[PDB]
This record gives structure tokens, C-alpha cells and sequence, in this order.
């Protein structure tokens, strides 16, 4: 993806 | 010697069950006010969340919902909350199940055993200035393993919208898969959880939870303690690689743990072999 | 006489609402689902966009005339204790815009009465002539918030084909609240031709003008044990008088079999 | 008028 994402 | 100052009596302006004060004993930064505190997730475009009351799976319990006949419990194999509202010791802390709490369609009462997250914040937390990681949140009390801490609250946005957001420091993906998936952005609108830092040695875990609706596109993200937490400890979770693979170019981890996987040193060493 | 349910709301309200019957053998009514907030049974798409909320910038307790939220109803109509001002228009009430999650003020500001829920002790009880009713178990000063008319949100067109039309409350292409299958304690408040409460349209967490929320407030001081009741109005009685007439027993009664018979003698 | 009875403000 293009942006950072917190995720489980 | 710089004094610790109390700079906000309650960053939640009365919206939580408890106050959430803000202190600074490190530098001159005043209380952060570049965002809007909200206690519940908000929308800034139409999400068409399924709120039809007749779509709810619901129980027929006339107990306090502690029997294995609670349909709500059964929807996550069993109810994972003990008599005090804490996750059972056997709870899968690596791959958590989806929790379905009881709802307005259930026959049970509001204080049944399957309503923890919907009852809100109970532990005493504090927003404080850390040495190296800006603002963080710490505990003002001991917190036993499995206790509900807070929800990750913010602005619900689409995956495509999340892909164009300028600030990507507060994006939490609700689902890891492709397709019609959504994200909470806590940059502009958020609750106390927006200030929780990453730790390579985490003490809280995010769990997907359903309460007033069961639209599977929009789970709510509930943090629970993954171990007993001591008074004064900073709270932290593992943000994951979908964060660090992007962010590591801009900054590196300052958590200071021997197990750190994202510090300049851990990264430089992996680059070598 | 007998206390027959300790809390009809099953803990959903701020306080318990007991039910008693000292009149007859009718058991506690359970042919509905108690809900504390309005529910949806079709796609309504209530506008909840936080950026569509008009909101104030007050850093006090919103007790000043400068509160933008107050100004949306010409002024805030709540006094310092959360009661409607003496001069509030009880005949054509204004629309009340409470403070909301976009306002800068705190949760305890002076413009948040309805959203803070039920505070007075109420009882569901069996009446002599009008089935189940709601009464006060304390004295209630004039202007006090009592409860909201909570139920199932439906369209005008759905409301026109509902078989039971005893629980429909018009919001204003109008929408309706039907408390037949889903509702709260307000579903049991009867019509009085001598009323002691009034309905007021109120906005809180959203400002979608199709979906005002219906708040009851006391239109006078109420004594302990008094039956609560409002004027259902002519959109109700014009249709319902065909099936039954008013049993309120007031000397001002406008809807009894007698009053209608006397009025037909219009010649 | 309408087919069904309606309480109102
Ligand atoms: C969700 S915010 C956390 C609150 C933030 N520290 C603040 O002052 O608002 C996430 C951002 O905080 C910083 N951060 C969080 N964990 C960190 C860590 N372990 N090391 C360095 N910076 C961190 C980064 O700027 C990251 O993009
Ligand atoms: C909204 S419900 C009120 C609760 C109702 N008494 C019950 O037992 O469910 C409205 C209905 O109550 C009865 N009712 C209410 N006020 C009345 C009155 N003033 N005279 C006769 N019947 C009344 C009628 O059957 C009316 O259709
Ligand atoms: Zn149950
Ligand atoms: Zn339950
Ligand atoms: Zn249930
Ligand atoms: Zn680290
Ligand atoms: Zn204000
Ligand atoms: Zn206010
Ligand atoms: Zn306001
Ligand atoms: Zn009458």
C-alpha cells in the first residue's frame, strides 16, 4: 500500500 | 530540573467514564490540540453501515449470559470474558477471534457478562510526554492480564481514501484483505488510543469487536492487556509490518527493548545479513 | 398492590422503571422489545457526517447567549438545573439543538439535558380505564425532562399500512416513530385532555432534520403518584374516535363519547 | 389526512 497502516 | 506539569485535567472533556489527564515533565510542548477528541467513531462521508435491528444475531438468554447456550458467546466459539470482564487466560493472543457482544436485540439485561467493551473505559490512564516518542499513554494503576483498556476510535474511511491521506501516523486497517475494506484514521478525530506508541515488547493487543451492529466491514478495535501491567508502565502495541515497511524510511523505533525489531541497529544488521 | 417487574427497561435506562398492577390480573406487558434508543428496520441513512453538525466554540459551560447551539433555537431554553424556562412556548415548541460531539464544550455543559437521559423515578402501572399507564414516584418541577418517545423509525408510506396505529408518532414526506414492536417506557404514556407533559423536537448527535428526537417535559409541577400524560392531538383522535373514545375523565375532555355526540349536535 | 392515526408535537 501507499500509506502506513497499523493492523492486527 | 524540569517539573512535571499537569497541562490538561481531561483530554476527553468529560466524554469518558473517567478523566484522562495530560502531563509533561520532559519539554515545553503544550497539550496537543491539533485534533478533535471523540469518544466514538465518526463518519465524514456516507458509510451505509448496516444498522437494521432485525439483521442482528442475538441471544435468547434469561441468565446473565454466562451459560454455553448464549448464541452471542457461540458466535466466537465461546464468551471469552470471565465474571470480572477479563479475557480468559486461554484467549488466543496471537490470532484473536471476533468478539460478538450482546446488543439491543438480545433478551438479556444491560449488565449481562457479555458487554465489556460497550461499557467503556474503566482503568485510569494518563497522557504524558515521553523522552523519545512524543506523547504516549501510561497506566496510573495495576492492570491484570485480559482487561479492556480502550478502543481505537477515529474517522472511518475507505481503503482508497486511506491511500491518499497525507499524514499516515494514525491509520488502523480494519481488515487485512483486498477489496471493500475500511480504515480508522485518528489523525483529525480520535480518542486517547491515538497516543498509544508502538512497542516491540507490547503489553496490549487489538481485538475486533461487534456491539450495536454486526456489519462485518466495520469491526471496532478494542485493546486488552496481554499481561499484567504495572503502575506507571507505558502502554503499547505492535503496529505491525504494514506500518514499519513504510515508516522505517522516515524514523526508526525508539522503544529501547532488547527484543526491538525496528531500531536503526536491528534494521542495519538485517540489511547486512 | 403487587410489584410485578423490577425494571421493564432491563437496565437500559439510567434508573430502573418498575411495573405494578393493583387493578386487575393483567400480567406485565411483553408483546414488544424494550429499546432505549431509536432503531431502524430499513435503509434510512441518517446523516451522521460529523462535518454537517452545527457546533459551538464555547470554552465555558454554554450558559452564555453567545453559544451558537443555543442561538439555533433563538436561545437555550434550559435553566441552570436542566429545566425549560418558565417562558418556553408550550403550545408551539421550538426545535432544540443540544450540544454535540463537534462542539468545543465539555460533556457536562448546560445544553445537554435530553442526551443525558432519564433522571426521574417513573412507574409503569395499571390504570382503571385506559390500560397501562405511566406515573411519577416523586415530585417533578415544571420543565423537567421526563423521557424520550423511542421506537422504530419508519417512512410515511410504511406508517400508512401499519395494522396497529396506537403507537405512531409523526416527526414533523414526514417520517414516524412506531413504538408498537420496539419502544421504551414512553409507549405507555396515555392521552390526557388535561396534560402535564409536552413533546419537544430535539437534535443531539446528528442534525438530520427528517429525524428529530421526541423529548417529553413536564408542562407544570407534578405531584408524586400523578399519571403522566400528553395531548396526542387531532391527527390521532380524528382517526381513532371511530374505534374508541377518551376515558381521561376530565371535565375539559374534548374526546369522550359525550363531547363528540354534543359536537355532532352542530345545527 | 392519513390512513393511520398519528401522535404529534
Ligand atoms: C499513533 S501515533 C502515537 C502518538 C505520538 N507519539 C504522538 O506524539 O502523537 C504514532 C506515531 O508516534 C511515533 N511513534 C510511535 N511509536 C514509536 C516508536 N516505537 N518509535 C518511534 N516513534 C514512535 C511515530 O511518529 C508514529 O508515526
Ligand atoms: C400509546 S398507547 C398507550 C399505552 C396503552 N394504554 C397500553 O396499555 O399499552 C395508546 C393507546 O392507549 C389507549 N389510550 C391512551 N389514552 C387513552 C385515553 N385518553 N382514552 C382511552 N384510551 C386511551 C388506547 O388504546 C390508545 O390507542
Ligand atoms: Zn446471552
Ligand atoms: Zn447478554
Ligand atoms: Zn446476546
Ligand atoms: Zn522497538
Ligand atoms: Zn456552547
Ligand atoms: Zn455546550
Ligand atoms: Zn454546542
Ligand atoms: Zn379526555
Amino acid at each position: 500500500k501507499q500509506t502506513a497502516r497499523m493492523s492486527t | 530540573i524540569r517539573t512535571e506539569k499537569i497541562i490538561c485535567r481531561d483530554v476527553a472533556r468529560g466524554y469518558e467514564n473517567v478523566p484522562i489527564p495530560c502531563v509533561n515533565g520532559v519539554d515545553g510542548e503544550p497539550c496537543p490540540e491539533d485534533y478533535k477528541y471523540i469518544s466514538e467513531n465518526c463518519e465524514t462521508s456516507t458509510m451505509n453501515i448496516d444498522r437494521n435491528i432485525t439483521h442482528l444475531q442475538h441471544c435468547t438468554c434469561v441468565d446473565d449470559c454466562s451459560s454455553s447456550n448464549c448464541l452471542c458467546g457461540q458466535l466466537s466459539i465461546r464468551c471469552w470474558y470471565d465474571k470480572d470482564g477479563r479475557l480468559l487466560q486461554e484467549f488466543n493472543k496471537i490470532e484473536p477471534p471476533l468478539i460478538f457482544e450482546c446488543n439491543q436485540a438480545c433478551s438479556c439485561w444491560r449488565n449481562c457478562k457479555n458487554r465489556v467493551v460497550q461499557s467503556g473505559i474503566k482503568v485510569r490512564l494518563q497522557l504524558y510526554r515521553t523522552a523519545k516518542m512524543g506523547w504516549g499513554v501510561r497506566a496510573l494503576q495495576t492492570i491484570p492480564q485480559g482487561t479492556f483498556i480502550c478502543e481505537y476510535v477515529g474517522e472511518l474511511i475507505s481503503d482508497a481514501e486511506a491511500d491518499v491521506r497525507e499524514d499516515d501516523s494514525y491509520l488502523f486497517d480494519l481488515d487485512n484483505k483486498d477489496g471493500e475494506v475500511y480504515c480508522i484514521d485518528a489523525r483529525y478525530y480520535g480518542n486517547i488510543s491515538r497516543f498509544i506508541n508502538h512497542l516491540c515488547d507490547p503489553n496490549i493487543i487489538p481485538v475486533r469487536v461487534f456491539m450495536l451492529h454486526q456489519d462485518l466491514r466495520f469491526p471496532r478495535i478494542a485493546f486488552f492487556s496481554s499481561r499484567d501491567i504495572r503502575t506507571g508502565e507505558e502502554l503499547g502495541f505492535d503496529y505491525g509490518d504494514r506500518f514499519w515497511d513504510i515508516k522505517s524510511k522516515y524514523f526508526t523505533c525508539q522503544c529501547g527493548s532488547e527484543k526491538c525489531k525496528h531500531s536503526a541497529e536491528a534494521i542495519a544488521l538485517e540489511q547486512s545479513r
